RNA sequence: AAACUCCAGUUGACACAAAAUAGACUACGAAAGUGGCUUUAACAUAUCUGAACACACAAUAGCUAAGACCCAAACUGGGAUUAGAUACCCCACUAUGCUUAGCCCUAAACCUCAACAGUUAAAUCAACAAAACUGCUCGCCAGAACACUACGAGCCACAGCUUAAAACUCAAA
């Protein structure tokens, strides 16, 4: 498929990458995803102001996280919200707030996951422990998977 | 990949700075390091 | 140096007014100040209606204290002026007097 | 708020002329600034783009008054021709 | 001059002594500051 | 120490009959009813009595070297409350350098007067260092090896001996 | 259309937010910056020049700890829209904009004019910009691209900042 070369590059891109984002989790913990080659802008008829990547997608036989789409999809969105910022910044957002500072910290320690890693610097098996654990903490609590901080923050 | 290389990197230039400290006390005669030396890892934080 | 304490003092009756006065000048002293004078501006309509203590004010007595105090006295002086429940504002100003009126020959 | 009502921006009716005094009252308002403050103030104008604006208009109207000064002065000399012919 | 002028000036400050009777002087008396300008540049005391 | 607070002011301390007016009109002429700048007159006033010839020359290196020393002193006297007043740290190491400089040209000039005005103001003159380069952590590690390597030398080399 | 109807209008009470008009002024500060009121401290140097690295500062953005949260608002949801819609409009709400103690050290950080001293006589003067020059000092530059890059080194910075090449290639830029 093809993409905007920097969409491409945030697919294909590698753990401490200035592209390293939601994409990149999400699509390689799936698939084999390889960024072949970047066609210029000037080849295109009616000529775009950006480039173009192909991105080639194989899907793995083994994925690398063995929990449900949805799942992956919100923690991987609560981490990357504060790119800039400490993980734990984002995951704490995951909790209601009475919750929030209890919850941030067993979600850490059962995931053994160090607070102060950046979400760029986040490899597929920290997100694995941490969607594992957060899949253990939402089948304990039924209404966790569904709450919004900013519906919460409305009232 | 970037940060195995530059981490291999800091390794190498401790190495040195290591190697270089012992070239000192190893030509001065001392056959060890000063009593009690240790050296620090400066590289690393 | 010299200082001038504006003060918009609560409507209330003659003897109470001479003892919200008596009390603010005593403060003054406490902190080392010499009074030179006290001017009466008059009781009048508030520019606007101000709120203090937990009190609605549309009218107040306005009073000018010249005095000399230490410069630390002044600081210490708000913090009473922040405390007189019948104190609907009080301001220390640098006294007019002292700033020079430096003489211009026009328009350039 | 905490000011006297009926004394800020207010007209009285001169002989149940409200059209004239409505007018008067976009004249006070226009002249004191108001409205312009009101208009501007409907979005954020960034500093930067509040700056230039500010020379601009104060250089605009250095320029529009020397040049109407200069036409002005330059404006005496047109009359009759005195030495027609030659 | 000025060492002179504020020996004199002091004989009229407040005191502790004197200050009852200044204060009831003072809510015995007023004293304006306003006054207006002309076009002319002259003072219009009220 | 600064002056007591029940000193005149500089320019009411010569003024003739200025000691039979009223306790008040002292209180009204004293320090203790004036800003810090006319303090800090009197501080100047005094250095110039004890240490200079000629305290009404306030033209010479030695009256300058005194007045900066006062306001170094008031720029100090500032910092230790306003720590975060960065304009006013810039005031201070500019005057500090300045005085530094003067103080050289007067030890340059009159060796005599240098050691007058180093005693009375308590200054500690310093020679400048010859050579400006960072003290990176790795240089430090090593002038502190070699410094230790060097004292085991010396100890073998006196039990050698 | 969604949204709200614990909505809306008048009246009263009521900020850790931002500071109409003055300002058609052109001031203060080394620069960055600084425009609500009062007070206290307070704006170095009586030769000049003098640093990528020494010593102290540096808009906005960004990061640690704590706090405040009206309004605004990267992102994130929802409403409406062609025939692959509006990225753009509407609603809600984050980081952030604020305070405290620390980092980071970048700007079209620009008057795109290095600091001091001097001249207005010369042919004024490639052009444009902003009239043309002189003395003296420091800094910097010697074709383009490779390259605000690689390596080395330093840094509370960890795909960050400063310093900064070579090979191959071209007759230009
Ligand atoms: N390198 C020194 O420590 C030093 C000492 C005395 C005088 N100077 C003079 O400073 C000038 C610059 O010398 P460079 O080109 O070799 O230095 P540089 O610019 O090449 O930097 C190398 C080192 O010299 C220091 N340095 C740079 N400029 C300096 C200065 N003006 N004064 C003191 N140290 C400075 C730097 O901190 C750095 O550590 C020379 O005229 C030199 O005579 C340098
Ligand atoms: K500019
Ligand atoms: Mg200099
Ligand atoms: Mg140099
Ligand atoms: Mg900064
Ligand atoms: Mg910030
Ligand atoms: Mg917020
Ligand atoms: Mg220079
Ligand atoms: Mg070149
Ligand atoms: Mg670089």
């Amino acid at each position: 498929l093809t993409f905007q070369k920097e969409v491409a590059e945030r697919l294909a891109a590698n753990t401490g990458s200035k592209q390293r984002s939601r994409l990149s989790v999400m699509a390689q913990y799936l698939c084999n995803v390889r960024h072949i080659f970047t066609i210029p802008g000037q080849a295109f008829v009616p000529k775009p102001e950006v480039d173009v990547g192909v991105v080639h997608f194989t899907p793995l036989i083994q994925p690398k996280i063995e929990q449900p789409f949805k799942l992956v999809e919100k923690v991987v969105q609560n981490v990357f919200q504060f790119r800039r910022k400490y993980c734990h910044r984002g995951l704490r957002m995951l909790f209601p707030e009475a919750q929030r500072l209890e919850s941030t910290g067993r979600l850490l320690e059962l995931a053994d996951i160090d607070p102060t890693l950046r979400p760029r610097q986040l490899s597929i098996s920290h997100f694995k422990s941490l969607c594992d654990v957060y899949r253990k903490m939402c089948d304990e609590d039924p209404q966790l998977f569904a709450y919004n901080f900013r519906e919460e923050l409305k009232r | 990949l970037r940060r195995k290389v530059q981490e291999g990197r800091l390794r190498r230039k401790q190495i040195k700075f290591e190697k270089d400290l012992r070239r000192i006390w190893l030509k001065a005669g001392l056959k060890e390091a000063p009593e009690g030396w240790q050296t620090p890892k400066i590289y690393l934080r | 140096p010299r200082y001038e304490l504006a003060l918009i003092l609560k409507a209330m009756q003659r003897p109470e007014t001479a003892a919200t006065l008596k009390r603010t000048i005593e403060a003054l002293m406490d902190r080392g100040a010499i009074v030179r004078d006290l001017e009466n501006l008059g009781e009048r309509a508030l520019p606007y209606r101000i709120s203090a203590h937990s009190q609605q004010h549309n009218r107040g007595g306005y009073f000018l204290v010249d005095f000399y105090a230490p410069t630390a006295a002044v600081e210490s002086m708000v913090e009473h002026l922040s405390r007189d429940i019948d104190v609907i504002r009080g301001n220390i100003v640098k006294h007019p007097l002292t700033q020079e009126l430096k003489e211009c020959e026009g328009i350039v | 708020a905490k000011h006297l009502k009926f004394i800020a921006r207010t007209v009285m009716v001169q002989e149940g002329n409200v059209e004239s005094a409505y007018r008067t009252l976009n004249r006070i308002l226009t002249m004191d600034g108001l409205i312009e403050d009101i208009k501007h103030r409907r979005y954020y104008e960034k500093p930067c783009r509040r700056r230039q604006r500010e020379s601009y208009e104060r250089c605009r109207r250095i320029y529009n008054m020397e040049m109407a000064r200069k036409i002005n002065f330059l404006m005496r000399k047109n009359r009759a021709d005195p030495w027609q012919g030659c | 001059r000025e060492v002179l002028q504020l020996q004199e000036e002091v004989k009229n400050f407040i005191t502790r002594e004197n200050l009852e009777a200044r204060v009831e002087a003072a809510l015995d008396s007023r004293k304006n500051y306003n006054w207006a300008i002309t076009r002319e540049g002259l003072v219009v005391r009220p | 120490d600064d002056p007591p607070p029940s000193t005149l002011l500089k320019d009411y301390q010569n003024v003739p009959g200025i000691e039979k007016v009223d306790d008040v009109v002292k209180r009204l002429l004293s320090l203790e009813m004036a800003n810090k700048k006319e303090m800090l007159k009197i501080k100047q006033e005094q250095f110039m009595k004890k240490i200079v010839a000629n305290p009404e020359d306030t033209r010479s290196l030695e009256a300058r070297i005194i007045a900066l020393s006062v306001k170094i002193r008031s720029y100090e006297e500032h910092l230790e409350k306003h720590r975060k007043d960065k304009a006013h740290k810039r005031y201070l190491l500019m005057s500090i350098d300045q005085r530094k400089k003067m103080l050289k040209n007067l030890r340059n000039t009159n060796y005599d007067v240098f050691e007058k005005i180093c005693w009375g103001l308590g200054i500690e003159y310093t020679f400048p260092p010859l050579y400006y380069r960072r003290a990176h952590r790795r240089f430090v590690t090593k002038k502190a090896l070699c410094i230790r390597v060097f004292q085991e030398t010396q100890k073998l080399k006196k039990r050698r001996r």
